[PDB]
């Protein structure tokens, strides 16, 4: 049952301590009121569920909570079932009171409003939206409300899921996308998004990728292309009714078709529909540009739009080697957004793809240029120092709350002030969770690109070469903007080598900002750490060693060399980073390379194994990528035999299988269509 | 418009004498108090102009990218004999082309233009030169355009070589006591493609023994059309015997039997009929 | 220079994509995003074209009214008779001009050029008619230019008015007592010029008695030279008597004396006299 | 004796009595301070005399001071012969004290130095320089400061002797142009003022005539000009020595090229001359005007002086008739200065020469658009009332100081706070001084243009015509910049009529401030008042509704009409206003006029007479516009018959004589040279 995995987890989330009664909830509501101050609360804050006790003995109450993503709230039914069923779950002390008090809080940017549901001792509820603008304001709940905050939850769990860095330690994800029909839980979702595509701006961007939010270039958009990815079967579907849309709503048909655009965009079967559709967006829209004089703010929303457009168009030129349209398309791209970022960055690419290098450098010099939450989880370093910020009454009132936990195995769950307790054991195998789980910890957030910080010190200081280390700070951490640029340097390097561009950086001078100089300096060190060699020495080295080294190597495109150090790093122990960028790999092979196999499909099932059971520990059931993997392999090898390979792998127990069936019933649930 | 200023101080006079006022901090350097400058500054015919190239290169990405495309013909190799060789190629595709014209090239155009593309994917190319290296082509001409790719080079084969022997077997005389067993045995010791019941293009040799009931037959009438030769069995006999193709009138239906004496089939070979 | 930029937004981009600032207040409202505009927006050429006509018209009015213009000739009568006229003008002023051309009209040009205007300032103008109305006119040629001016109109006097009749006199024969007392008072009485001592251009008669030393006499050679009647005395006292010029042959020194007898002049008049 | 004259005015000066002692002093310095505070000095002050008595009964020190114009201050020799006489002629009470302090101040308004020469009751003499900015400040006279001195004191007496608005009452302006050699005393003042040219900027200028100094207008050139209109013998001379000092000085060429054309403009025998210095001067100008891109302060100084030099030609072809050359200056001129009235101005008679009215109302459409100090006088209005400001005390003291005269006759020459006595009586004449200048007092001032504030209330309120009052009050008054639209107006009503002025109007607007619709209306107006005729009714009319109806038909250019008014209200008492009018008619014909006789010199004459005795009462011995009027006579009569027509007149006595002969000895010395 579908119903089976989410009961599982309900009751396998982990408990934070609250340290002072309210301090939780009253947080939340200031960084609410910050937010929405300052320019743009985006996505707002993630779920939250909060728990209030009462120890009888002190007259203390006491809270906990965790974060969570992926509840419904279509309406309050299936939170309330949730509270429900922790409520009915419970294992208590006689010293903790039966009056409890459940609240689970989700927050809708649409309104920005806070939605609270409130479960109370008497096992009644009651909602209320917050306006945490103005204090006291509470409102009631319209269906519009309702709809609101489930859209609001749904993207929120999206573009969560598939960052990282945006997850906090101990963050349960649940798989919004699971329902009793498959087929329509995935409709469900993809209409929802579909009919809130004109509210768009609305949903917050990511000013990392761009400037200012675009019709294009936003959460929601984003968020839609994401669940698109693993829901391939649904393509024709959505692009119907959007077609439908265009047809009751035809004063929004730029975002209707924006979205069918950025949906069949790289899917090669598609492309000539795709080709069609940008078509018939494009032409009208250069007339309605000219067709305004006031320059009314629509102006920029429109221009902004078409532009966005037109790089859609030179990529697709430019990666089917039609370098002279490209750079047509490109060039009336960069006239209607100097101030874009992608615009300047194609025009570059069509300049390299020419050899006409020194344009492609005056391109890249044209160009242009949060949530604290932490203190409650302490990392394990590698089992090289204690993490426990409890106090005596803290784990007192925590054991009460946990009656059916063996004090000392609660204990070693504990990091800083967040039980990491897994119940239900969903996604076991004894490697991983046993062993290498428990030593590192959940790896997310900022951090999470390289396992410098998860390490143990001493591991990091026997690195011999200084270089390695501080070429993969989280400091020097490159970042979407300068990275696209990096590759645009590592491109001109292959041709003409690191001697090369530094001539054209001076012929460019003939006809430079710091930042670029910074670059530079970067690229060089980087292709010269690209040369090591960490074997054949007769030297040991550590699988952080191997792991930085096979970082460096894929930054500079030397991808087999790439694949055997990650692969290297694994040997010892597992290492969540290197396995991920395999996978990455697999899933999106580099353009360059000549359809060459990196990776074969036994070493891939092994790995992606391993990922799933790490994933599952740390309460990410939700796993959008590593559907995206199972659906490739299935397509590969197909779904019987795909499954007969991982019953053959050792590590697989029952508890894993519940997770990968789940996750292979739903993919197979969808070939019917 | 177009019209000349004088500049006196940051105030500006027609030769009217009407003054315009422009900014003291924002005047253009270039000019000092009594130059004369012309202000128009703008022009809104090159708005026309550029409207029009962005729409020029939208049509041509949607031709391009946007409209069914004739896709490039593929041209195999069927089989190959000592004087001959046999080509077809994957079926045409046009996805709104006319085709006009297809045509074949060995060395340039002197090779023909194929009549029913479309209906026929083969062409049989007869004289040719033993143990020589040829090499062809396709050019297709579709209104959309002409593609044309994939060129292939085959050497024809020696006379030892007997791979590219193609039997299609017709009636055997119960009586002359050779079987169909014995012939495909012979024909796999020689090492020739497994043998047809039916006549096609690539036919090399149709087998006989019984010409009885030979009007009427579809094969025998299809072979005399194609111009195979027509063959009694002994002939592959002596081809697997001389280990090399060798002559067909010796064999033909009406030649001189002695010669058949000299070579009789063996027994049929059970290992190599259990075996497959 | 003169360069095409097209507009996002103040940003405006060349088509080489460097971006030029403009001010988001001050920016053209003919002008939308997504314009393309032309700057250049400055002549620097017509300056010099400026400069060239304030020097013309400033060489002009320096020539004008900066040098030395030759003035417009001035016409007067000097006298009037019944068939002739002597003109004279003011002298000549040609501030730095050469003077090429005097000439005389009277309706048109068919009256003559003076030869010597500078030299001398009169001419006579002999042949007329009486008691008819005349005009006159002088043209100036001088390199600077032509000017011309004030042109007069006479009527020449009838048979009976005297007024222009100038007499020169000459010797007188003391013996034939006719004195120049006699002759003046008689020349006050008709109205006449008053009587010179010398031969002008103006002189209509020369009024003699004495022929003896005319010889060497100065006046008389004139008078010859100038075609003007020689007359006795009488000739004045005839006038005076029949009211009106009468002929001068039947006075002329050589003619008939019978008829001096009738007009012998009476004696001085005292009072006439004593008045002036 | 040249020396005669001065004698009699230096005894000969009124005295206002001090209101406080010290005031008069305090006043002077405050009033310094708050021009240089404010943007122009200008010409400062004019020069006062101060008198310190000491009343012995009372312990009370009382003033008494008076203006005057015309004392050298080349040095301190001239200031100091004249407090000598003053004090050396003193007839006082044995009541006042001896000791008396007398101070004569002159201002400098080019280093804005106040120089005050104080002879103290020992009879020694000293001299301090105040600089009324930084208030103890005082310096000491370097050589240059008395030129400076001599400079200010000289252009000053020219200035203010040249309009009457300027002049308050009593002021004493002597014949500063008076010397031992009469030649020689002239030349002193023209090179004085030559030397000082470079400096003209800074000498002031009338802002009623121009909106800034410049070069062609201020102080300093008005004063040099109007100079040599009463020694026009020293004009060859004048040409000479500036011509000197451009080769002494050549870095100021620009002010004494101006000066040279200044000085020969309107003299027709000199017009050659004037057009070749023009031509000189103005070519090189276009040249350097082009060679600044800085525009830098002197950009503006030379294109203003550049417009005035064409605005001069303009003025000098458009009175020759030629109409093209002299738009084609007009044009050249308006372009270099948009700001200037001038440029318009004539842009506009250009215009109605050429008879296109309605350029020239566009030109006239685009054109651009003090002192207290009389509280001591008092108007006798004809006798209607009494003036007597003094307290008993203040006469007492008064008449201390003024042995010599009786008490009675003493307090009929007191006009307010001030003693219009004139006791040496120069310039007497008994019609004048017995009766009609006791009755109305001096005419000066912003009130001097007519007699409507100087007559009877009841002779004012008796004129039938309220228009006729109303179109000629002081706040109506016109003023330079208008009278000069007004006569622009005058020209075209002359050809097409007020009907057709407006329709023009109405043209224009087809293609209008309200400053202009104004004077449409003032201008209608006085076209109906002039029709009026205020003889023949068997209806008496006074000398003031002759007056009045005069300067109205002077303003409609009716001459013959304005003449016979302008006498007729001279015929029951003498009218300085209309007399000055007929003066200056015939000095100035219009130029419309036929070179037609408006007056006979023998009416002339008599008029002039009168004039000087009128103008010499209250203290101006100076005159320059009636010495004018002398030279013309001179010219037509010759002197020595002019001198036997002046004899011959019953009013003449011996009084008069010695100034008539005075200037009269002056005029002939200027003969030989």
């Amino acid at each position: 049952g579908y119903q089976f995995l989410n009961r599982d987890i309900f009751k396998s989330c982990p408990r934070i301590m609250e340290r002072q009664f309210g301090e939780c909830l009253h947080n939340r509501t200031h960084l609410i009121k910050d937010l929405i101050s300052s320019g743009n609360v985006g996505l707002g804050p993630i779920e939250i569920v909060h728990m209030s006790y009462l120890n009888k003995h002190e007259k203390e109450e006491f809270g906990e909570y965790f974060y969570v993503t992926g509840i419904e709230v279509s309406g309050p039914a299936m939170p309330v079932e949730f509270l429900e069923v922790l409520k009915s779950s419970k294992r208590i002390s006689k010293n903790i009171s039966n009056n409890i008090i459940l609240t689970y809080c989700c927050f809708n940017f649409f309104s920005n409003l806070d939605i609270r549901i409130r479960y109370d001792a008497d096992d009644t509820f009651q909602t209320t939206a917050i306006d945490c603008n103005k204090e006291t304001t509470d409102l009631t709940m319209t269906e519009k409300m309702w709809e609101e905050t489930f859209a609001s939850s749904v993207i929120r769990a999206i573009i969560t899921n598939t960052n990282p860095e945006l997850k906090p330690p101990g963050l349960v994800e649940c798989p919004f996308y699971v329902g009793k029909d498959t087929i329509s839980s995935c409709k469900k979702i993809i209409e929802l998004l579909c009919r809130f595509l004109p509210r768009s701006l609305n949903c917050g961007w990511d000013s990392t990728k761009s400037m200012q939010a675009t019709i294009v270039n936003n959460y929601l958009m984003y968020s839609l292309k994401s669940f698109i990815a693993i829901t391939p079967s649904l393509v024709d579907f959505t692009i119907d009714y959007l077609k439908g849309l265009t047809k009751k709503d035809p004063i929004h048909d730029i975002y209707y078709k924006t979205a069918m655009i950025t949906i069949l965009d790289h899917i090669e079967t598609k492309e000539l529909d795709m080709i069609t559709i940008l078509n018939e967006t494009l032409d009208p829209l250069l007339s309605l540009l000219n067709d305004l004089p006031p320059r009314d703010a629509d102006s920029a929303r429109l221009m902004n739009c078409m532009s966005d457009l037109l790089n859609i168009q030179t990529n697709f030129l430019l990666n089917r080697g039609d370098y002279e349209l490209a750079l047509g398309v490109s060039n009336t791209s960069t006239e209607l957004a100097l101030d874009s970022f992608e615009s300047w960055y194609n025009l570059a690419r069509c300049h390299i793809k020419k050899e006409e290098y020194e344009k492609a450098l005056f391109a890249i010099n044209s160009m242009p240029r949060r949530f604290l939450t932490s203190n409650y989880y302490k990392k394990p370093l590698n089992g090289t120092r204690e993490h426990y910020d409890l106090t005596a009454m803290e784990f007192t009132n925590l054991s009460g709350t946990l009656r059916n936990w063996k004090e000392d195995e609660l204990k070693r769950q504990i990091f800083g002030r967040i039980a990491m307790i897994n119940e239900k054991k969903i996604g076991y195998t004894k490697e991983i969770w046993d062993d290498i789980a428990i030593k590192l910890g959940p790896i997310c957030g900022p951090q999470s690109v390289n396992l410098i910080n998860y390490v143990s010190p001493q591991e990091v200081k026997n690195i011999k070469n200084i270089n390695l280390i501080a070429r993969n700070t989280i400091g020097k951490q490159l970042g979407w903007f300068s990275g696209k640029i990096y590759g645009l340097l590592m491109e001109i390097v292959n041709k003409i080598g690191w001697n090369g561009l530094l001539n054209i950086r001076t012929e460019a001078f003939m006809m430079c900002e710091g930042w670029l100089d910074d670059l530079f300096l970067d690229l060089y060190q980087d292709l010269k750490l690209s040369k090591i060699s960490l074997s054949n020495k007769d030297e040991k080295h550590s699988g952080l060693e191997w792991e930085l080294l096979g970082l460096i190597m894929l930054r500079t495109w030397h991808w087999e060399d790439a694949v055997a150090c990650l692969r290297t790093s694994i040997v010892a122990r597992f290492d969540p980073v290197s396995c991920q960028q395999l996978l990455k790999i697999y899933l999106q092979p580099p353009k360059n390379i000549q359809e060459v196999t990196l990776l074969d499909t036994d070493t891939i099932i092994s790995l992606l194994i391993k990922k799933i059971s790490y994933d599952c520990r740390y309460y990410n059931y939700c796993q959008i990528f590593n559907l995206q993997l199972l659906e490739k392999l299935c397509n590969e090898l197909g779904t019987h035999i795909l499954r007969n390979k991982i019953l053959l792998q050792p590590s697989i127990g029952d508890e894993i299988m519940v997770m990968i069936d789940a996750m292979l019933a739903w993919i197979a649930d969808l070939d019917h269509t | 418009x177009x019209x000349x200023x004088x500049x006196x101080x940051x105030x500006x006079x027609x030769x009217x004498x009407x003054x315009x006022x422009x900014x003291x901090x924002x005047x253009x350097x270039x000019x000092x108090x009594x130059x004369x400058x012309x202000x128009x500054s703008q022009n809104l015919e090159e708005e026309k102009k550029q409207r029009n190239h962005f729409k020029s290169i939208q049509a041509k990405i949607l031709e391009k990218y946007g409209t069914h495309k004739p896709e490039s013909p593929v041209l195999k190799i069927v089989n190959v004999t000592q004087t001959s060789c046999v080509l077809a190629w994957d079926p045409l595709k046009l996805g709104s082309a006319k085709l006009k014209s297809l045509i074949l090239y060995r060395k340039g155009i002197r090779s023909m233009v194929i009549p029913n593309p479309f209906k026929v994917t083969t062409t049989k190319i007869s004289g040719l030169s033993v143990d020589t290296p040829y090499e062809f082509q396709l050019k297709l001409i579709t209104t959309s355009g002409t593609l044309w790719s994939e060129k292939v080079i085959l050497r024809t084969h020696k006379m030892t070589d007997m791979s590219g022997i193609t039997v299609c077997l017709g009636p055997l005389d119960p009586l002359k006591e050779i079987s169909d067993l014995q012939i495909s045995q012979c024909l796999s010791h020689i090492g020739a493609r497994p043998l047809q019941r039916h006549v096609a293009i690539d036919t090399t040799h149709f087998v006989c023994n019984d010409l009885d009931n030979e009007e009427s037959n579809e094969e025998l009438i299809r072979a005399k059309h194609n111009n195979i030769p027509i063959v009694r069995p002994e002939w592959v006999r002596a081809c697997e015997v001389e280990k090399r193709i060798v002559g067909v009138r010796g064999f033909y239906l009406d030649a001189d039997q002695s010669i058949l004496k000299s070579y009789t089939f063996p027994p049929v070979n059970e290992e190599e009929l259990s075996y497959s």
